[PDB]
RNA sequence: AUUAAACCUUGUACCUUUUGCAUAAUGAACUAACUAGAAAACUUCUAACUAAAAGAAUUACAGCUAGAAACCCCGAAACCAAAC
């Protein structure tokens, strides 16, 4: 009755309206609605770290890695964190999307 | 296991020469090396 | 040596640069493998410098297989019939650049 | 018995070489062997001579009549290149005999003749067409490809050249490839 | 409700806490459901890979017995060659191999090849379902299973980690640094993580063993 | 001299087989199990070399001393012979 | 070198050993395999920990622990015991 679901691409794009979907996690967080010094909002509470990087990660789609964790000690880099693209294209891949020239000839033997 | 080797990089050079001297590793060796 | 070596006398293919210069070396074919220590300045330099020299040059054909190789190998092919093969085996960037400018020329 | 591997995979690449050198392999044409590309060559050979070729026509200019009876064959278990190889033929003739004569105006009509024969003879356009890999680039079914085949071709891509890039630049060609031929050449060796 | 976990012993002040996701294997979706602290002197240690280098030479070494052995002239009815069984075993220091067993739980947690989890215990015991969860969750093809004690380890695990030949479980004292490089990832129950850190903090201060302990 | 004109047959190895797979477990016993158990007493060998290590003549001698009673005589002759052969060399040279 | 295999031009076999010299003297018909440097007491270097160090026996007013680092071959006349 187990069922393995499909395994999901590692590339995550930053929302076009990044800062709209960003303000709406920071209101489903308690009363805060763009407070004073919503950046500098400190994440050290486990509770609120864990319910405002969940949402944030099944929404948006980027989860912070472990070893990262440490470093979200503020909203600043939760913010920059999620701006910042991710790209899942091989360098293969993206080499063939670069305007190959003509006499340049690439086959994938793997 | 390389040793055939060695000798045919001096036998290459020897292989011009006459009598057991092209033949004999011991004189090819030799006179491959004055050649030079 | 000389004695047990060959000579030839100075010749041009067909009077190339009389009108024009043309490149002799035609066709490069290139062998790397994903994984493998010895590729691994051949990997870098399809990433940075094969495109550069593909402009610079775009009248030479060039393959680019990549596989899985013990030894990645290069091999050029000339006009005149010549063909030269040249082992990339643990070869740096530079050094690589270095033997591709050498055989166009 | 000498254990290892590797130095018996080594005595295998010494049994092939000895190989190769006494049973040498019977000639193909590149067309045939791997890593082969007839639309990148072509491109690479255009931009190689720094001239401009019409790809339709320059692809008829290489097609011979040779090579459409093996594909038809083939089929029953396409331009022929005669129209380009007449202008060609017929635009080199006039044209060679032009230069002789700028230089030579004294020389007379039969010593032109001569010249030109010389300088269009099959032997005289099979080296430089073979020397210029337009062997490779000749579409014939039979490797090597014959002589009368292979000057058919050449003379046929002159024809598309003149239509890609006029007269001018073919006349310039024809000066900077086939004239310099005459370098050292004596006129009673002509 | 979150599983929040903190570090037993007293953190240094001038060291913040490491934190990661705790995990669970009841369901594929079951990636986080908790998060927990970890000692930043047992798993952000400086790191020194040359004792990881050492303690995998260590390991492989300290059993080698080599068995060859060749019969001199005067033992025949090779004149420097092997003469009977030869050992190779040494010991490095305890507080070195320590330390060795301490970097390489901080390159698997930084390399994001190492995963807390609560408990091992599985829905079923069929080795497909622990392969299946270790492509939906990004695992490596070796994933390394550690339990706090042999006799408590769920059934259902050992049945599906025993007919798996990348995929290996061992108890919490069998760890090593060889299987962990060995093995792509490695799988740590909360249990086991407090069992370490115990040990390895508990390796503060000197009082010399004026005998051996056993 | 004069080379194989056959390759030897392939050779295919697990890597990940029980014994590769399992090595070195429990080799922090002491330090996983309190000290208990030294890692010296996991060696398993001669009995003789067991948690102990020396150069030849050490551990022919050692060897001696441990089966010395369960020795053969002509083998217990034969080490005898050898180890003085050995002792004059390391002791007077 | 050469158009050209030979001609013209240049050049006193090899190892060892004698003086750092052989026109001395030794050894070599040739082919294939076999055929000769081996130890850690202390030091330097690489690290662990530090008035402490070492998983018992050791050393210490920066020491202590671990690792790495080394020293051939063949050949007598003889001498003795026990059999034949």
């Amino acid at each position: 009755v187990l069922v393995c679901p499909p395994l999901r691409s590692r590339a995550y794009t930053p929302p076009s309206d990044l800062q709209s979907r960003l303000e709406s996690h920071i209101k489903e967080v308690l009363g805060s609605s763009l407070p004073n010094n919503w950046q500098d909002i400190s994440l050290d509470d486990g509770h609120m770290k864990f319910r405002l990087l969940a949402g944030l990660a099944d929404g948006l789609g980027h989860a912070v890695p472990n070893s990262r964790l440490h470093q979200m000690c503020r909203v600043r880099d939760v913010l920059d964190f999620y701006n910042v693209p991710v790209q899942d294209k091989s360098k293969f891949d993206e080499l063939v999307a670069s305007n190959l020239p003509p006499n340049l000839k690439i086959s994938w033997s793997y | 296991t390389d040793r055939y080797w060695r000798v045919q990089e001096v036998l290459k050079h020897a292989q011009h020469f006459r009598g057991r001297k092209n033949r004999c590793y011991r004189l090819a060796v030799r006179a491959v090396t004055r050649a030079f | 040596t000389g004695r047990g070596t060959s000579s030839r006398f100075l010749t041009s293919v067909l009077h190339n640069g009389l009108g024009r210069y043309v490149q002799q070396l035609q066709r490069l074919s290139l062998s790397l493998s994903r994984d493998a220590p010895s590729s691994r300045g051949a990997r870098e330099f399809v990433e940075r410098e094969v495109t550069d020299f593909a402009r610079r040059n775009p009248g030479v054909v060039v393959y680019v297989n990549p596989r899985p190789c013990a030894m990645p190998r290069i091999v050029a092919e000339y006009l005149n019939g010549a063909v030269r093969e040249e082992n990339v085996n643990s070869k740096s960037v530079e050094e690589i650049k270095s033997l591709v400018q050498k055989l166009a020329d | 018995v000498k254990k290892g591997f590797r130095a018996a995979f080594r005595f295998q690449k010494e049994l092939e070489r000895w190989r190769l050198l006494r049973c040498p392999p019977p000639p193909v044409r590149r067309s045939e062997k791997p890593n082969w590309d007839y639309h990148a060559e072509v491109q690479a050979f255009g931009s190689r001579l720094q001239e401009t070729f019409s790809l339709d026509l320059l692809k008829t200019a290489f097609i011979n009549s040779c090579y459409i009876k093996s594909e038809e064959a083939k089929r029953q278990s396409l331009k022929d290149n005669q129209e380009l190889f007449e202008q060609g033929l017929s635009f080199s003739h006039r044209c060679l005999t032009q230069f002789l004569e700028d230089e030579f105006p004294d020389l007379p009509a039969e010593g032109t003749e001569s010249l030109v024969s010389f300088l269009t003879g099959e032997a005289v356009v099979c080296h430089v067409a073979r020397n210029l890999a337009v062997e490779q680039l000749t579409l014939s079914a039979e490797f090597p490809v014959p002589l009368p085949v292979l000057r058919q071709t050449f003379f046929a891509v002159i024809g598309a050249l003149l239509q890609s890039s006029g007269p001018e630049r073919a006349a310039l060609f024809i000066r900077d490839f086939l004239i310099t031929q005459m370098t050292g050449k004596e006129l009673f060796e002509m | 409700d979150p599983v929040l976990r903190k570090c037993e012993l007293r953190i240094p002040v001038h060291r913040r806490p490491v934190q990661a996701w705790v995990e669970s294997l009841r369901g594929f979706e079951q990636e986080r459901i908790g998060l927990a602290e970890l000692h930043p002197d047992v798993f952000a240690t400086a790191p020194r890979l040359d004792i990881v280098h050492q303690v995998a030479i260590w390991q492989r070494n300290f059993r080698r017995i080599s068995y060859a052995n060749t019969k001199t002239r005067a033992e025949v009815s090779v004149a420097h060659g092997p003469r009977g069984p030869t050992s190779y075993y040494y010991m490095l220091p305890m507080k070195v191999r320590a330390l060795g067993l301490k970097v390489a739980l901080t390159v698997k947690l930084m390399q994001d090849d190492l995963h807390i989890v609560d408990s091992l215990e599985l829905p079923t015991a069929d080795p497909q379902y622990l392969t299946e969860l270790a492509q939906y969750r990004h695992w490596g093809s070796s994933v390394l299973l550690v339990d706090l004690t042999h006799e408590e380890m769920p059934k259902n695990v050992v049945a599906a980690t025993s007919g798996l030949n990348s995929f290996n479980l061992i108890p919490a004292v069998g760890l090593n640094v060889y299987s962990m490089l060995k093995h792509q990832t490695l799988v740590l129950t909360l249990p086991s993580v407090a069992f370490l850190e115990d040990k390895l903090l508990w390796q503060d201060s000197r009082y010399t063993p004026l005998y051996p302990f056993r | 001299a004069f080379v194989r004109l056959t390759l030897p047959p392939p050779k295919v190895v697990d890597r990940w087989n029980e014994k590769r797979a399992l090595f070195g477990v429990y080799d922090n016993i002491g330090i996983l199990g309190n000290f208990e158990k030294h890692p010296k007493e996991l060696i398993k060998g001669p009995v003789w070399l067991r948690g102990w290590r020396g150069n030849e003549l050490q551990r022919c001698v050692r060897k001696k001393k441990f089966v010395g009673n369960r020795m053969f005589i002509e083998d217990l002759h034969n080490l005898n012979k050898r180890i003085s052969y050995l002792y004059k060399h390391f002791n007077r040279h």
